[PDB]
């Protein structure tokens, strides 16, 4: 019995927790993303490098508080701990924004393993790898997100900090300087995700409410039994409810779950080709024949035109606190504003 | 006026004492004959205590 | 009585659905309900009296209920300044005492009492398929309730009267002597279109209004009780409805959602039964205050606020609606149809009068609107008051805006609450509330639709 | 006769103690005047 | 259904869980508490104390603008 | 047998292609009365004044729109929630000019799709069915009420309900988060709770189904031929499928029973919406997002920026510049 | 102050009340 | 000699609900009170 | 405030509002007593 079938059998042993040769790299790196969050936004500053408290011990509550990007000055450096800024002080590498790119990477190895996970696990169940390849929707985010916007833009400075207002702050910096609502991709991803939503809340009711008088209880949970082999609600008296409701309905099974993984993936999928495209500003920000014709005709007015105008007054009255390291000095006089307010 | 606070701390321990045992009283059916009687008289002494406290802020 | 999901079929989520035919563990239940809430008033006035600073006005210290009783004209004089805090104070202490006797008496029904009242009295036992008894206690339950309408009546004739927010000289608790008893008006009020400038029954603007609808209310409920007990339900109503007890359940769900709509609507808007004194401004209140506010401002640095246009060319500080009445410039021409008793004195028969605008304004005006201004139905979920950019000073959310959106929510949760148990009760009654059965599935007897 | 150590008992203990740890800490925190 | 480890619901039930875990949790709390309120937290990662955002001779955000050398920096920004 | 009967019959009749049902009788003139005004109106309504200062908006396609930017444009702020049918217009030109096809198209909208709840409660009852399906449908009711009916009651004008259309229900969203800070709503974020994992679950469901397919095809075949219309038996293997996700993750967090899984996949999303909608209802009464605007503060008092901060700058940005000729005024009070 | 004491005080035995009730009611064999 | 487990489920979740209501009082008081 | 004869049990009277929710918690707390049957 060689050594490497003897590993193989303890890490892939039935336990409470399945390790796994994936487990070697997800569970320290999902481990390595995960304390590394909670450690900065329970202790760690973003003083230095945003200007900003960020943990709990500066007083910032969970929905403020956030493991913020590096500073601007450091570029696209990966920032370890032993690299060239830090030089090993684990209380510099504290201030400077090094745990935005240890959980960053640390949370992609994570996903890797995590992936890895789903494929290793379903070959050993013996199903067919679909839950692996739906998971790639996620992965495809996190990356265009959390590193190739980034990497695009001019330094890890501008990529989302790990933090609910800081999600928050780069989904209304995306709004007001890449005009990302009107892109078609960020559309096609809205279409995935409420679609996908959609159909999960719809699929959950029809079955309940298709349900196969398969028990004497009010409690119908009971009338199941996870062996049997008949189909526990009625997919005829469904898909006739659907067709005279909607108009028309699904009549294969198969084709109903496949469309269930289908819609929000491709949606994050596409979600993930639009923020490329904004990684290097490659932004669907105007309609240039609308442009053409206010510019020339002062009549004209749509609600494009308005959200241009929103667009603008964003960027004026945050770049100069959200970028704090260009030194914007914008004095009251250029800030846009319309008439009183 | 310390009289009124006094009653007013009776009132407030019995209406603890009562809110432990009205349930347990009506819920244990075994001691239900012991039960009764201390349950009138539990209820007979609140309402006095809570009649007391009333006619002693319209005395102090 | 069974108490698990073997003797019952519900499970213990679902555990109260076990009291639907145990009608004696049901009024229980229903008792120390009634406990609750009797509890939450009494408690929850004593901590507002608690937390009460007299000289503040109400609506800037969280206060929901002591603005209710002082509706009423108890502990509060001329402006709604507060008199003494002893009438509140002794409102909240009867519902805490009287909380006490219904919790025991629910404990008492639900716990030691006959779980089903059927064989004991035939006037307390009910069934829910026996429409004679639950008109019957429909009866009851109205002539109670027109006996409330009319306890409201009599405070307001006869024992002190109520907060009158329109009274000449000033707001100011009166006794109501000549009530609207003209069903023109009072049931015109039910006929009139719930969109602006007309506002169905939000739009009653004076006491005498009010109390002559409850003592039609009264009258109507009272009447209406003795119908329902000396009557049986007719063959329409009996052919049209379902009759079981979750039927009447959703029911009163779909009346309980209707009134908390209702309620939302006219503390959003009304300041006749909620006087502003009390409550704070409406939001139209507020808006119609700062046009105002800075309509006089401008004046006395000697603008003309007549023929001054605006950036747009409509008036800045004065504009005419669409039907032409003259109005407040700026956003607020949305709340023309706003009315308010600082306002009314300054309009005349065509609007906004030039003249009272330019002779008759008084501080105690200006002061109003400076303070209904500052204090817009608007502020954040942590309680900072003003618009949403502002920083952290102000603790302020309008008494307005917390009991608005708490009615509405309330009111949209018990609409889902209707549907739920009327489809359920219509699916229970017609035997396919727990699934369908396999061998008489019906659409496996319907032709194919295409 | 369940074993007292396994790798369940160290999944459990690799999260609990810091997530102690760090709940204390911020209790702390709770009272530190600025 | 078992995997071979013992159930959570046998644990926590059980007298000696509880003989350990009633000092073992309230000692790592306890450790935590200690941590901040010691002002080791401070120390450890840098984060300034409710004194130390501003300094006698600086007003402004502490902004980093090195590439490199930001020992150096952090310093001069005390 | 009578003729009212007959009638009774054919609404309530089960074997309509599209079931009608009471319910349907109002339904069917409002959504349709709905869809030929709107319709017509983004292709040729002329603009409307939306804000009431007498600056038209275009929102039509031959108006110089694209799909994107043509919308049905909210009637003027200066109707506010008056009811303006086309009768009380003095001309079509002035109802078209003060945004009437918006009420028109809204208020046959709502009463349309609040009737197309009903019409799924009375086929569920006509079929047989639990019925329970209007409930789910209610939180997508809930939500459109809300922009459309709640939201222009709470501030007071139907020109602040959302535009029926994409740059306007951008800008709508923009304004709204620049007077309301719904990101920082606890309810927007369960809405947004609710549709990450409705969508999570969608994917999750869908993709243990489709791995946990009994073999039924041979490889040249789409496995949906596999899966026959009607079928007594099922078609994926839930044993397989929970041995996969309870390793995945650990045994006791995955569903054994299809019915307890198919109740969450229904409950999650719908009460993440119902709170959504709640929130967006409640922000119409200015009971807004959470405030932490210079909530820390040094020693000697200087505030010390959040990103919440941040986010408030962004929202003053926003608020500054909407609605530029709107406001004499300093207070934006609705 | 002594009142965030009394507070946490009565707050503790109102808190301890209920489930006292039910422990009581359990360890007697009560009509849980 | 078995605690009963209602017994532990509702001591943790006494303590659960006090760390959440310590946590929201820090919120009024001390730092990030805006006070 | 409360009248002076009361304001001994004011730190009481702060925390009498909450109580119903914690009968709804105790709904829970007897049911986990009883094993959730
Ligand atoms: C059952 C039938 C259902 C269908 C039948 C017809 C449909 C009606 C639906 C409501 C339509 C309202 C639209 C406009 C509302 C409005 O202009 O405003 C609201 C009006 C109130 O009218 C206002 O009334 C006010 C009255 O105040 C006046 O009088 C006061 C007296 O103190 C003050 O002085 C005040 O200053 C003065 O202006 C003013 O007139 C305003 O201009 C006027 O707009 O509501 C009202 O009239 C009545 C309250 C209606 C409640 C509706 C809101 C909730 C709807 C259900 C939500 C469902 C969600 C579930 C989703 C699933
Ligand atoms: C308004 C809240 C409310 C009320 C009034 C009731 C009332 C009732 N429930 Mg319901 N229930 C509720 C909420 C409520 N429930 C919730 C939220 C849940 C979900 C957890 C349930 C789940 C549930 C189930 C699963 C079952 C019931 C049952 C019952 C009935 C029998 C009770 C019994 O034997 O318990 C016995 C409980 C005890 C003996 C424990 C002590 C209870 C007492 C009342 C505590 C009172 C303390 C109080 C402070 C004392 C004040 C005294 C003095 C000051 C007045 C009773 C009428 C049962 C039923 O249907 O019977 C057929 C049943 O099986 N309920
Ligand atoms: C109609 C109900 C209602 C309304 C309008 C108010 C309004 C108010 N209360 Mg009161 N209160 C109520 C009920 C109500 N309360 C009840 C039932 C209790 C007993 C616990 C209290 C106890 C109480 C105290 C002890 C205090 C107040 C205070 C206040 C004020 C500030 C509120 C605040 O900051 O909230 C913060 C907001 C929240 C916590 C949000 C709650 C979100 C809820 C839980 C969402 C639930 C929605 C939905 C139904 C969920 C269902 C899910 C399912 C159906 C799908 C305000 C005037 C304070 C004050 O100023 O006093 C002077 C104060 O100190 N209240
Ligand atoms: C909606 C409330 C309600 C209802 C319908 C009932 C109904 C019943 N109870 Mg219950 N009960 C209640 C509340 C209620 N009770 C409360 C709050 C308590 C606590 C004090 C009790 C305590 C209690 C006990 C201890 C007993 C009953 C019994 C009975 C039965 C016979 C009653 C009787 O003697 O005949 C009719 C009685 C009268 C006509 C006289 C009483 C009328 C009241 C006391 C005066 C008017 C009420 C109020 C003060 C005025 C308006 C209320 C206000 C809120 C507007 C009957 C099924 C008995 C039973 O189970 O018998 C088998 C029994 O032993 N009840
Ligand atoms: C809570 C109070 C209450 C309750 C539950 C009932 C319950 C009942 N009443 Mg009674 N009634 C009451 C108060 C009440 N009544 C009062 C106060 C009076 C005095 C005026 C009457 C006078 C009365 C008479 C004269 C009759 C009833 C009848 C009935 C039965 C059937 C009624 C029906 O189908 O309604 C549903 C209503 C309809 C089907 C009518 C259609 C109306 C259309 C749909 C328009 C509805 C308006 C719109 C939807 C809502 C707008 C909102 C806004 C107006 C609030 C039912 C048992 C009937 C019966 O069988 O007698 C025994 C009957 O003939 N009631
Ligand atoms: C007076 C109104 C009323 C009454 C008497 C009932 C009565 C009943 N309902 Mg209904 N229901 C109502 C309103 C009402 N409901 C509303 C408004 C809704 C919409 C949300 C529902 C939705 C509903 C469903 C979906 C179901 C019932 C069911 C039932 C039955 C069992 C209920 C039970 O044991 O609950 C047990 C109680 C609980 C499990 C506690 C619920 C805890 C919730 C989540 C908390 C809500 C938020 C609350 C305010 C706390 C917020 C504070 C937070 C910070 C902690 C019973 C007949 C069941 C049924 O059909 O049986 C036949 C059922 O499945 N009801
Ligand atoms: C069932 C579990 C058991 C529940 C019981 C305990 C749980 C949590 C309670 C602890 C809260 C601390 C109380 C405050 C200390 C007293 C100081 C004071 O007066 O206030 C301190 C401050 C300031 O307020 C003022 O302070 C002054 C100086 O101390 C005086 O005391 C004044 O009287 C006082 O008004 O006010 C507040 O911070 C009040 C708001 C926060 C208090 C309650 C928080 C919420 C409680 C739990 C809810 C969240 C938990 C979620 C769980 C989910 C399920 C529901
Ligand atoms: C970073 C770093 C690192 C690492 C570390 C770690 C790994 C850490 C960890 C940490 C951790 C791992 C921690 C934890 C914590 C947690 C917490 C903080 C908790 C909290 C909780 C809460 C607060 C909750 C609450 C609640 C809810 C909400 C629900 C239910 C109820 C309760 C109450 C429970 C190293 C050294 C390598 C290097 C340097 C850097
Ligand atoms: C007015 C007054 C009074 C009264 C009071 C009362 C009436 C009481 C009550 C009491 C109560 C009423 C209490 C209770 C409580 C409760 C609790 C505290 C609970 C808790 C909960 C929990 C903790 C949960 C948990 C759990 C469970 C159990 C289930 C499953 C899940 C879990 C595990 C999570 C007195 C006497 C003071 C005097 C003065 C005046
Ligand atoms: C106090 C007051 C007043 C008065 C008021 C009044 C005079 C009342 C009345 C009220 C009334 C007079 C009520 C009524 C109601 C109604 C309703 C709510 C109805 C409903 C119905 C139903 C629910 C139906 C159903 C159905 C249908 C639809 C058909 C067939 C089937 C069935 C049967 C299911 C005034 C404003 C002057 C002023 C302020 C205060
Ligand atoms: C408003 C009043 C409505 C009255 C309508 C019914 C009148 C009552 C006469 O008595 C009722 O007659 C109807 C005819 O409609 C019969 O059907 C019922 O068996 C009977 O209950
Ligand atoms: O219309 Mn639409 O957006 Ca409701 O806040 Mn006021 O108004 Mn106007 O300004 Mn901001
Ligand atoms: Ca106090
Ligand atoms: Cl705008
Ligand atoms: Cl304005
Ligand atoms: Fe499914």
């Amino acid at each position: 019995r060689g050594w490497f079938d003897v590993l193989d059998d303890w890490l892939k042993r039935d336990r409470f927790v399945f390790i796994g040769w994936s487990g070697l790299l997800l569970f320290p790196c999902a481990f390595m993303a995960l304390g590394g969050w909670l450690t900065g936004t329970t202790f760690v500053t973003s003083w230095y490098t945003h200007g900003l408290a960020s943990s709990y011990l500066e007083g910032a509550n969970f929905l403020t508080v956030a493991v913020s990007s590096p500073a601007d000055a450091f570029g696209h450096s990966l920032l370890f701990l032993w690299g060239p800024e830090a030089q090993g002080n684990l209380t510099r590498w504290f201030q400077i924004g090094g745990l935005w790119p240890f959980v960053a990477l640390h949370g992609a190895f994570g996903l890797i393993g995590f992936m890895l996970r789903q494929f290793e696990i379903s070959r050993l169940v013996g199903i067919r790898p679909y839950n692996a390849i739906a998971f790639s929707g996620p992965i495809a985010v996190f990356v265009s997100v959390f590193l190739m916007y980034p990497l695009g833009q001019s330094s890890w400075f501008f990529a989302p900090s790990f933090g609910v207002a800081g999600i928050f702050r780069f989904i209304l910096f995306l709004q007001g300087f890449h005009n990302w609502t009107l892109n078609p991709f960020h559309m096609m991803g809205v279409a995935g995700i409420l679609g996908g939503a959609l159909l999960c809340a719809i699929h959950g009711a029809t079955v309940e409410n298709t349900l196969f008088e398969d028990g004497e209880d009010s409690n119908t949970f009971r009338a199941f039994e996870p062996t049997q082999a008949e189909e526990t609600y009625s997919m005829v008296t469904a898909n006739r409810f659907w067709s005279q409701i909607f108009g028309i309905a699904f009549s294969n099974k198969r084709w109903l779950h496949f469309f269930m993984l289908f819609v929000p993936v491709t949606g994050l999928w596409m979600s993930s080709v639009g923020i490329v495209g904004l990684a290097l500003n490659l932004r669907a920000y105007d309609f240039v024949s609308q442009e053409l014709r206010a510019a020339e005709d002062p009549e004209f007015e749509t609600f494009y035109t308005k959200n241009i105008l929103l667009n603008e007054g964003m960027r004026a009255w945050m770049a100069p606190q959200d970028q704090p390291h260009e030194n914007f000095i914008f004095p009251e006089e250029v800030l846009p504003r319309g008439n009183a307010l | 006026s310390i009289v009124f606070q006094i009653a007013l701390a009776a009132l407030v321990l019995f209406s603890f004492v009562m809110v432990v045992g009205v349930p347990v009283a009506y819920a244990s059916p075994q001691n239900w004959d012991r039960s009764k009687p201390l349950l009138y008289l539990g209820s007979g002494i609140w309402a006095i205590l809570v009649i007391v406290v009333a006619l002693l802020n319209f005395l102090v | 009585g069974g108490r698990d999901l073997p003797s019952t079929g519900f499970a213990w989520w679902s555990g109260n659905a076990r009291l639907i035919n145990l009608s004696g563990k049901l009024l229980g239940a229903h008792v120390a309900h009634a406990g609750l809430i009797v509890f939450w008033a009494g408690a929850m006035t004593l901590f507002e009296v608690a937390h009460f600073i007299p000289e503040k006005p109400m609506y800037e210290q969280g206060l929901i209920l002591l603005p209710h009783i002082a509706t009423l004209g108890w502990g509060v004089g001329p402006a709604g300044e507060v008199t003494d805090i002893f009438p509140f104070f002794v409102v909240g202490v009867l519902h805490l005492i009287s909380s006490a006797v219904l919790g025991l008496g629910g404990i008492y029904h639900a716990l030691r009492g006959p779980e089903v009242l059927e064989e004991y009295s035939s006037f307390f036992g009910y069934d829910w398929k026996d429409k004679n008894q639950m008109t019957n206690i429909i009866g009851y339950h109205l002539i109670l309730l027109g006996c409330g309408a009319l306890l409201l009546v009599f405070k307001a004739m006869f024992f002190g009267g109520v907060y009158d927010t329109w009274a000449p000289g000033g707001g100011d608790v009166r006794v109501i002597t000549n009530p609207t008893l003209n069903p023109a008006i009072i049931f015109g009020y039910l006929l009139k279109a719930p969109f602006g400038g007309e506002g169905w029954i939000i739009s009653v603007n004076n006491m005498e209004d009010i109390i002559g609808g409850h003592i039609w209310i009264g009258l109507i409920c009272i009447s209406g009780g003795i119908w329902h007990i000396l009557t049986k339900p007719f063959g329409w109503a009996r052919r049209a409805l379902i009759w079981s007890g979750e039927a009447y359940l959703s029911y009163s769900l779909g009346a309980l959602s209707l009134m908390g709509f209702i309620a939302s609507v006219f503390v959003w808007f009304n300041n006749t039964a909620y006087p502003s004194e009390f409550y704070g401004p409406t939001g139209m209140e507020a808006s119609q205050s700062q046009a105002f506010t800075f309509l006089v401002r401008d004046q006395r640095l000697g603008a003309n606020i007549a023929s001054a246009q605006g950036p747009t060319g409509l008036g800045k500080y004065l504009m005419r609606s669409p039907s032409g009445e003259i109005i407040f410039g700026g956003e607020t021409m949305r709340f023309w149809d706003f009315r308010g008793p600082w306002l009314e004195p300054l309009r005349g028969p065509n609007g906004l009068d030039l003249d009272k605008l330019r002779n008759d304004i008084q501080p105690w005006q200006v002061r109003r609107a400076a303070e209904y201004m500052t204090h817009a139905p608007l502020g954040s979920l942590n309680s900072v008051g003003g618009v949403i950019t502002d920083v952290n000073s102000f603790n302020y959310v309008s008494p307005r805006a917390w009991l608005a959106t708490s009615h509405f929510v309330l009111g949209f949760f018990f609409l889902v609450g209707h549907l739920w148990h009327a489809g359920r009760a219509r699916a229970a009654a017609a035997g396919f509330e727990k699934g369908i059965d396999r061998e008489t599935e019906p659409t496996l007897f319907m032709p194919d639709l295409d | 006769t369940y074993p007292i150590f396994t790798v369940r008992w160290l999944a459990v203990h690799t999260l609990a103690v810091p997530s102690v740890f760090f709940v204390g800490a911020i209790a702390a925190m709770q009272f530190i005047q600025r | 259904g078992t995997t071979g480890e013992r159930p959570f619901s046998d644990i926590v039930t059980s007298i000696r869980y509880w003989v350990i875990h009633s000092i073992t949790i309230p000692m790592l709390f306890i450790a935590g508490w200690l941590f901040v309120s010691t002002g080791l937290a401070y120390d450890a990662f840098g984060t300034p104390r409710p004194d130390e955002y501003f300094t006698q001779t600086r007003q402004e955000l502490p902004i980093l603008q090195e590439r490199y050398d930001i020992n150096q920096e952090i310093q001069e920004f005390n | 047998a009578s003729l009212w009967e007959q009638f009774c019959q054919w609404v309530t009749s089960t074997n309509n292609r599209i079931y009608v049902g009471w319910f349907g009788t109002l339904m069917i003139p409002t959504l349709l009365t709905a869809t030929t005004c709107f319709i017509i109106a983004f292709i040729a309504a002329p603009p409307v004044d939306i804000d009431g200062i007498r600056e038209p908006v275009a929102g039509s396609l031959l108006y110089g729109n694209n799909i994107i930017s043509g919308a049905v444009v909210p009637s003027s702020n200066a109707i506010g929630l008056h009811f303006y049918p086309i009768w009380e217009a003095a001309s079509l030109d002035e109802w078209l000019y003060n945004g009437g096809p918006y009420q028109l198209v809204v208020f046959h909208f709502l009463i349309g799709i609040f009737c197309y709840m009903g019409r799924q409660w009375e086929l569920s009852y006509r079929l047989g069915m639990r019925p329970w399906i209007c409930v789910a449908y209610s939180a997508p009711v809930s939500a459109a009420t809300a922009v459309f009916l709640i939201y222009p009651i709470g501030q007071g004008s139907f020109s602040d309900g959302m535009p029926l259309g994409i740059s306007g229900t951008f800008n709508f969203m923009i304004n709204f988060q620049a007077e309301h800070n719904i990101l920082m709503h606890p309810f927007h974020m369960l809405g947004v709770a609710g549709v990450f994992g409705g969508s999570l679950f969608s994917a999750m469901h869908g993709s243990l189904v489709t791995s946990s397919l009994v073999r039924e095809t041979t490889e040249v075949e789409s496995q949906n031929y596999g899966y026959k219309f009607g079928q007594e038996e099922e078609t994926y293997n839930i044993v397989a499928a929970h041995g996969y996700f309870g390793r995945l993750i650990f045994q006791y967090a995955s569903f054994n029973n299809s019915r307890s899984l198919h109740f969450f996949l229904g409950a999650w999303p719908v009460i993440g919406i119902w709170f959504t909608a709640m929130g967006v209802s409640t922000m119409a009464f200015n009971l807004n997002g959470f405030n932490f605007n210079q909530s820390i503060l040094d020693s000697q008092g200087r505030v010390i920026g959040t990103w919440a901060d941040v986010l408030n700058r962004a929202n003053i940005g926003f608020e500054v510049m909407h609605e530029r000729n709107a406001h004499n005024f300093p207070l934006d009070l609705a | 102050n002594l009142e965030p004491i009394f507070q946490l005080t009565f707050l503790g035995l109102i808190v301890l009340a209920g489930p006292a009730v039910v422990f009581v009611l359990a360890f007697r064999g009560g009509d849980l | 000699g078995r605690i009963p487990l209602w017994v532990v489920g509702v001591v943790a979740g006494i303590g659960a609900i006090g760390v959440l209501g310590l946590f929201f009082y820090g919120a009024y008081a001390g730092l990030g009170s805006s006070m | 405030k409360l009248p002076e004869a009361y304001q001994i049990f004011d730190p009481l009277v702060d925390v009498l509002p909450v109580i119903p929710l914690f009968f709804l918690a105790l709904a829970f707390v007897w049911q986990a007593a009883v094993g959730f049957k």
